[PDB]
């Protein structure tokens, strides 16, 4: 019945940083707010109950406070084992709910993406479909806006933090039927990133070679 | 516990009978949930009037009721087809959860022509053992079903064995009966004649058998 | 089809058990509640157990011993009325009634009925004797049987046209005796044959005789 | 779904004097709803069908709270009534409504 | 077209049972309710959206803590030979005396304990959505502290109790939280879709505790009010009436001890205590109500209603609460009549049980202070008869402390009067309590002010006339090395002065004890026809002035009499007279020529030590024949105060 | 000298054995504050 | 140590019925609340249901979106807990977790003073109307315009496969540096289609030959698609 609003959506911090995770409550729920952490691929881990008390075994780095409407969670001396997603949960009234989740990740300097297109092979045009894939590789941060020159019908997916270099990769895939491909001839990749002062485009048209 | 209904009520072709029924103040005079069920002799009863003047589907406009104080009176109105069945009464009783009436018998008074049909058979030709060959006299299609059967069988009736069914009406709205003269020995080793006599309101209807 | 007919049981010793199973079909069985209504042979119409929908509230009458155990389950559409000891020789024709449901306290549907006689006399097998056709009249006699019901099925499938069955007689010996008559066209009796296929369920004895004309 | 609890139209009136034959419904009949219809004594045919649907959970709790407050004069007919209304009130979907 | 009859058609699936209920018939058999008032109370025509909006509004617990508690046998079996007394028909001939068994009937008593009738369950915002409007004979306890910004009203019938916390905060939101206690089979009627299991917090085999409030009111209350409902419900069921009342009476005194009744901090235990005050009044009226027209033993009534009277008299000073009901005039007159069957001055001669039983009726018989001031003579006789039979300077007994505490209330209530007629007996009572406050007494009490249950409740030091009980001197009589739970030592000493609120007023009326040196008095000792004022300075308008050898460091020890309680017109002029030493006294005496005197021993370093009032011969025998006099320690003097105003110093015995 | 005894007090005032039971309480109605 | 190993997951058509099971070992299953929390792929947690305590006599309560459908059954003598699912919709595709609930300030009653300390391993419930289908592999050609400062980064596009997991490699696992296997994306057709990319130098276009190995066990499909420039 009560809604949880966490902030921020994403968070970046290197080792030794001091982060703070805000959890905004819908209405007045005094100190009935718990915290959990969940690493990608594992079950959630109990961290904090009653918004300030810790479960036995949780190290002293973890500490949160707040009561009523606003609740927080603060980490000091960030350790590599803390890089995961954290959620806040209200246990006051039924039906109970969780929070949107705040993703903590390793931070680094900016990195320009490596953008290039892949025209659909003629093996796919003989089937009845077509797939133009735009690719981004080894860029930071996760916030990047790729957009086919529609002037929707597109999908994409991003890779998790690469533990070697703390970078990402994005592959935006566009699928159009074969009859449409023949003479649409726009086919661009508007790639906008904070590491690119000039958005680089990869325009193309249905022209052999 | 049962509801007190009249024993037997009679009526003629018209608006002749509106049979009554009564019970406790907590049975009928407490809820408008009495009901009526018609049962023909030897067949499944069916709902004839549900509640009170609320008929089901497939019921003529003659069947009705009465909203008295504590007496429910089924009303069969001013036309009478020959429905000589037993009428019953029931309602949701707070004490007994279901209570049925005594049970009556409406008899229609019309179309008096009956003329019973008699059929008399010889003793069974298949059976031949001693002390096993009995006569069978059958009587059907008569009304009002008050007949007197006898076996003269000679100059004077010996009346050694006489067993007769009570007239039980069925389809066609006319009664039927049966009388088996259960005596092979002491007479039918060798004799002349034997007869099954039937009397319906005064009649010489008879059958004669003594062949070979 | 909305047939609601009980399987039923035959006669039983005073100190005996019987499980009347009322099989119902067509309608929705889980929506309505079931009942039992019994009728003494003379004029009585008494009420029996009241199993509700999904077996939630079971009621009984005052005259019924309270030790008449009823039960049912809607998966297999049926209605078992388990009677035990019934040493009272107060028999009746146990009909299977149907409660109207909703708010109406009436019976919208009824059953065929089950005859359960309780006496201290053992059963007696019937002895069927064929009657003679000697314009159109046949016959078939059932003699020395106990107890009812004994329904005459005529030629398995001779459709009920002239097939008339007279009620049983109250013989002084205690056994019953019925006879049946069928009117077949006397224009030609030898063109086709006839039999009275009667069965006695409380005794489990079937005997079949044929009709043969005069000489 | 059997009936509907409506917003009180400004010109519709209800008084416990003219009301009789109140109908309570089980859960299995109406998808888990507690629906009560308020009627009057049957005055024949004067155009009128005053079937007044109402919130059953409030009606049931009213007749439970009006029999418990007068338990001294509670007869056998009303002792069974109070027990049946208790079991019907607890066998409902108080929370289960979305 | 009146309320005549309605039919209730129930759709039991498949069966369709029918029921009928007539208004006309039963609205007159059991009157007190109107169906049309409840009909236009339950929102018959409420839409499904408004009902759910009301359901999600009231806070509902996530469970129900189930604990099976057994209840005690509070009311004892009727003593065979007792006299059944009608509460409404009481005449002096019903009872013979204290040594006569008795029991008051339960039916007329209930009509007197709940004479007042009113609407218990209101139609407020949190209450009008859950319960129905109920109006029964009730007895309520209501109070308000922070200028009516925090209210509490605990109303109860003969079977269930409901307290209501109402705090209005600043802008105007009034957060209202209520608790209900009683048998689960007698809880009030629920309105709408609300069920009890989703609202009860603790449920025993027969009792239950419900909490009724909104989510927003519960959240704001959960910050400062986190009560221990486990032990609260356990003590509210397992304990008897008198034991539970004395339990709440003790925790109320602890609140008055440190802050509390002067500045109430809205604590968890503070609000917990307010509810348990209403439970104390409830269990008394509930135990009587659970008797099927029997009779309640009079000894049990005096044992339970004595606690309620003190409990009502302590909240009238602490929070100024109001208690209506739970006061049967038949019991107040039956106990008041029982005062003519005994003699006040000779009350101390009776048995220990009869002493405590007579003092319970002394408070219950005359609850209003001033109707009879002669009750001090009975309480003084109990203390006087206890002094002669008590080993000198030894701490009191749980039984003796209970005996003197159970009669000390008639002394405290008379001390609250501006003017009193029982002057001498009040000075005789304060003198004995002063002689009882020994160094061992404030040692066991200070030890009992952390562990003992009875020790901290009462002590004759509270009624004493000692004024040298500073925080520094009280710390010099700790129970042990002071390291055993060290924090409790300083808190107990700081609390002992907190329990010196005897005649701390809200009316300015403690003019009930002619000196010009107020805050330097060391002791007052009133004898017959002289009262001695021990002080640490010269300015005392007395008929004489004595000065003893003080310490070595400047803190002089004076004492001066006032003959016949008539002070002179001016202070003394010359040097104050020296106390003379006398050695000619026979240690073995034959008569109490020392009776009426006051024998006081004081040290030269820690100030005063003792005070011994010579009452009879048995007291003097245990003074001379004992090792009380220790003359080898030269700095332990023994000053004897006479009735002639003379002051002597015993230096030797033969 | 005689032993210390309690000062004599006045006998108890005779309380009403005959009151109305309506004036010891007042009006039967009450209102919760 | 407290274990909450759970099982019972599987593929169910929309509207079907599935039963999960959660085993407990290390405590008394009766003296602790047991809740269920699901999590859609990529999304956050969502509170599903609750089985109450022994003191509370084992009553259930569910969220507003699953209340009328699911059912919780508790087996105590033998430690077992099931959450029967009826009329599954396409939104129930999530990782259902088994959760143990405990209260800290129990002396204050059951109001909100609870938490979730031990979480189960989590079971998977996929609600879809498709069936097993072999993936149609399409090679993403390393176009001549893919200079990228000296890197080509050829790839293969696995298109229109329903069977949930697939693994891919390049040159039988020889080439692992620069491999970026993207997660699957459920298309509007109800079939996932991921894509794998491995970065390679641009001057090596023509000398080295790169082949992707789309190994797939569910539909027992294995393809070796050769990639060539356009
Ligand atoms: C109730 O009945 C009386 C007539 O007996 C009528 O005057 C009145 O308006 C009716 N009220 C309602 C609400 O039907
Ligand atoms: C309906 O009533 C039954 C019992 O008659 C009860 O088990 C169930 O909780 C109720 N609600 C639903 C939605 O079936
Ligand atoms: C009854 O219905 C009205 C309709 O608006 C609503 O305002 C009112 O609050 C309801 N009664 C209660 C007690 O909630
Ligand atoms: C006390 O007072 C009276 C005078 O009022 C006197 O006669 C009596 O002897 C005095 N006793 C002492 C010890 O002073």
């Amino acid at each position: 019945d009560i809604q949880m609003t966490q902030s921020p959506s994403s968070l970046s911090a290197s080792l030794g940083d001091s982060v703070t995770i805000t959890c905004r409550a819908s209405q007045t729920m005094s100190n009935f707010l718990n915290w959990y952490q969940q690493k990608p691929g594992k079950a959630p881990k109990f961290l904090i109950y009653a918004a300030s008390r810790l479960q036995s075994g949780v190290p002293s780095r973890f500490s949160g406070s707040g009561s009523g409407t606003q609740f927080t969670l603060t980490i000091s001396n960030l350790q590599p084992e803390d890089f995961a997603t954290y959620y806040c949960q209200q246990s006051f009234l039924f039906p109970y709910t969780f929070g949107g989740g705040t993703k903590v990740e390793v931070e680094r300097t900016v990195a320009a993406p490596s953008v290039f297109i892949f025209p659909p092979s003629d093996e796919q045009l003989k089937s009845g479909t077509a797939s133009v894939v735009c690719l981004l590789n080894n860029f930071y941060p996760r916030e990047a806006k790729v957009q086919w020159k529609v002037d929707g019908n597109s999908q994409e997916s991003v890779t998790e933090q690469d533990s070697k270099d703390s970078t990402y990769s994005l592959s935006s895939t566009l699928t159009l039927s074969k009859a449409d491909y023949e003479k649409h001839k726009v086919y661009a990749c508007e790639v906008t990133h904070q590491g690119l002062s000039s958005p680089v485009t990869k325009s193309f048209n249905r022209g052999e070679c | 516990s049962v509801l007190t209904q009249p024993a037997s009520v009679s009526g003629s072709l018209g608006q002749s009978v509106t049979i009554s029924c009564t019970g406790t103040s907590s049975d009928v005079g407490g809820y408008d949930y009495v009901s009526w069920y018609q049962q023909h002799p030897g067949k499944n009863p069916k709902l004839m009037i549900f509640e009170v003047n609320n008929r089901p589907s497939g019921v003529s406009t003659r069947f009705s009721g009465s909203k008295s104080g504590n007496t429910a009176s089924l009303t069969i109105s001013g036309l009478q087809a020959e429905d000589e069945a037993d009428y019953y009464c029931n309602s949701y009783s707070t004490t007994t959860t279901w209570v049925f009436g005594g049970g009556t018998s409406l008899t229609v008074l019309g179309q008096p022509k009956a003329a019973p049909s008699v059929t008399l058979f010889p003793p069974s030709s298949e059976e031949l053992q001693a002390n096993k060959a009995t006569l069978v006299c059958l009587i059907s299609d008569f009304y009002p079903g008050a007949v007197t059967v006898a076996w003269k069988a000679d100059s004077s009736p010996v009346k050694a064995g006489v067993e007769t069914t009570t007239p039980s009406k069925q389809s066609n709205n006319k009664y039927a009966a049966s009388s088996y003269l259960s005596l092979t020995p002491e007479q039918w080793k060798s004799h002349r004649s034997y007869s099954c006599q039937v009397t319906h309101e005064g009649s010489t209807v008879e059958k004669t058998v003594a062949p070979t | 089809e909305v047939q609601l007919v009980e399987s039923g049981g035959g006669l039983v010793k005073p100190g005996g058990s019987l499980r009347l199973s009322c099989a119902a079909s067509g309608f929705t069985f889980s929506t309505y509640a079931m009942d039992w209504v019994r009728q003494a042979p003379g004029k009585g119409l008494e009420w029996v157990s009241l199993i509700s929908s999904r077996s939630s509230n079971i009621y009984y009458s005052d005259s019924v011993k309270g030790n008449f155990t009823i039960s049912r389950d809607n998966a297999k559409n049926s209605l078992f009325l388990q009677m035990n000891s019934l040493r009272a020789e107060d028999t009746a024709v146990y009909y299977c009634a149907r409660e109207a449901g909703g708010f109406h306290s009436h019976f919208d549907m009824w059953g065929q009925g089950t005859l359960v006689t309780v006496s201290s006399a053992s059963t007696k097998g019937p002895s069927v004797f064929p009657l003679a056709p000697s314009t159109a009249a046949l016959g078939c006699l059932v003699k020395d049987y106990f107890p009812e019901p004994v329904t005459v099925s005529w030629n398995s499938g001779a459709l009920t046209s002239g097939v008339h069955t007279f009620p049983a007689v109250l013989q002084s010996s205690g056994l019953y005796s019925l006879s049946s008559v069928v009117t077949v066209p006397s224009s030609s009796l030898g063109t086709q044959t006839y039999i009275c296929n009667v069965n006695h369920k409380p005794s489990n004895t079937k005997v079949d005789k044929k009709v043969e004309p005069k000489s | 779904p059997c009936c509907h609890v409506t917003q009180l139209a400004a010109q519709h009136l209800l008084a416990l004097e003219n009301i009789s034959d109140i109908y309570l419904v089980s859960n299995q009949t109406c998808d888990g709803f507690s629906l009560a219809s308020l009627n009057s004594p049957k005055n024949g045919s004067n155009q009128l069908v005053i079937s007044r649907c109402a919130n059953g959970l409030n009606v049931v709790s009213f007749f439970i709270s009006i029999l418990k407050r007068s338990s001294s004069a509670l007869t056998g007919h009303l002792r069974e009534l109070l027990t049946t209304l208790e079991t019907l009130y607890g066998s409902f979907s108080v929370e289960d409504l979305f | 077209a009146s309320l005549s009859e309605v039919k209730l058609h129930l759709d039991i699936e498949g069966h369709a049972s029918h029921y009928t209920i007539p208004w006309t018939e039963l609205m007159a058999k059991v009157p007190g309710l109107s169906p049309e008032a409840l009909w236009r109370e339950a929102n018959v025509t409420e839409d499904l959206a408004s009902m759910l909006n009301r359901y999600k509004l009231i806070y509902k617990t996530s469970g129900t803590l189930g604990i099976a508690l057994a209840e005690p046998v509070d009311i004892p079996a009727v003593s065979e030979g007792s006299m059944q007394v009608d509460a409404s028909k009481v005449h002096p001939g019903v009872i013979s005396g204290l040594n006569s068994p008795a029991c008051m009937l339960s039916a007329p008593l209930e009509k007197q304990l709940f004479y007042y009738i009113g609407t218990m369950l209101p139609n407020t915002r949190p209450h009008s959505y859950v319960f129905y409007q109920l109006r029964c004979h009730l007895s309520y306890v209501a109070l308000s502290i922070n200028g009516d910004k925090f209210q509490y009203t605990g109303a109860m019938t003969s079977k269930f109790l409901m307290g209501t916390y109402k705090r209005v905060t600043e802008k105007g939101d009034e957060h209202v939280l209520s608790l209900v206690f009683g048998k689960t089979k007698d809880l009030p009627d629920l309105r709408g879709p609300f069920s009890y299991p989703s609202l009860t917090s603790a449920q025993s085999g027969d009792y239950s505790l419900v909490i009724v409030t909104t989510f927003v009111h519960y959240a704001n209350f959960h910050n400062y009010f986190v009560p221990n409902l486990k032990d609260m419900f356990s003590r509210a069921v397992t304990m008897t009436a008198a034991s539970y009342a004395r339990y709440v009476l003790q925790k109320l005194v602890l609140l008055e001890m440190k802050g509390g009744c002067r500045e109430p901090e809205l604590d968890t235990e503070t609000l917990t205590t307010m509810f348990e005050v209403s439970v104390a009044f409830f269990k008394v009226g509930h135990a009587v109500g659970e008797t099927g027209n029997g009779c309640v033993d009079l000894r049990w009534l005096a044992k339970s209603f004595f606690e309620l009277t003190v409990l009502k008299d302590i909240i009238g000073i602490c929070y100024g609460a109001t208690v209506k009901g739970m006061q049967s005039y038949g019991l107040e007159r039956l106990a008041a009549m029982l005062m003519a069957t005994v003699k006040m001055e000779e009350l101390g001669h009776l048995t220990t049980e009869k002493q405590e039983y007579a003092l319970r009726l002394a408070t219950v018989g005359y609850p209003k202070a001033g109707v009879y001031s002669g009750l001090i003579g009975g309480a003084t006789s109990v203390l006087l008869s206890a002094y002669n039979r008590h080993p000198l300077f030894q701490p009191l007994h749980t039984v003796m402390r209970e005996t003197l505490f159970i009669g000390s209330h008639v002394v405290l209530r008379e001390l609250r009067l501006n003017v009193t007629t029982q002057g001498p007996n009040l000075a005789l009572y304060q003198l004995l309590s002063t002689a009882l406050c020994s160094a061992l007494e404030i040692g066991e009490v200070l030890r009992g002010l952390a562990l003992g249950t009875e020790s901290g409740l009462f002590s004759p030091c509270y009624l004493s006339l000692r004024f040298d009980l500073t925080r520094d001197k009280l710390l010099s009589m700790a129970p042990q090395e002071a390291t055993l739970d060290q924090a409790a030592v300083s808190n107990a000493v700081d609390g002992f002065l907190g329990r010196l609120s005897l005649e701390r007023e809200d009316r300015d009326a403690w003019h009930l004890p002619c000196v010009d040196r107020l805050d330097k008095v060391l002791m007052i000792i009133p004898l017959i026809n002289v009262t001695f004022i021990i002080s640490s300075d010269r300015e005392v308008r007395g008929s004489a002035l004595y000065e003893a050898s003080t310490t070595y460091l400047s803190s002089s020890l004076f004492l001066s009499p006032v003959i016949m309680n008539k002070c002179s017109q001016g202070a003394v002029a010359g040097e104050p007279r020296q106390i003379p030493k006398i050695q000619n006294f026979t240690r073995t005496q034959k008569s109490c020529i020392f009776c009426g005197f006051a024998l006081l021993s004081y040290d030269e370093k820690e100030g005063l030590e003792t005070t011994t009032y010579i009452t009879s011969q048995e007291v003097q025998n245990s003074i001379l024949s004992s090792n009380y006099f220790d003359f080898d320690n030269l700095h332990v003097h023994y000053l004897l105060l006479t009735t002639n105003g003379t002051v002597m110093e015993i230096a030797g015995l033969y | 000298k005689p032993n210390v005894e309690v000062w004599p007090v006045d006998p108890p005032p005779p309380v009403n054995f005959n009151k109305t039971a309506e004036q010891e309480y007042g009006d039967k109605e009450v209102k919760l504050p």
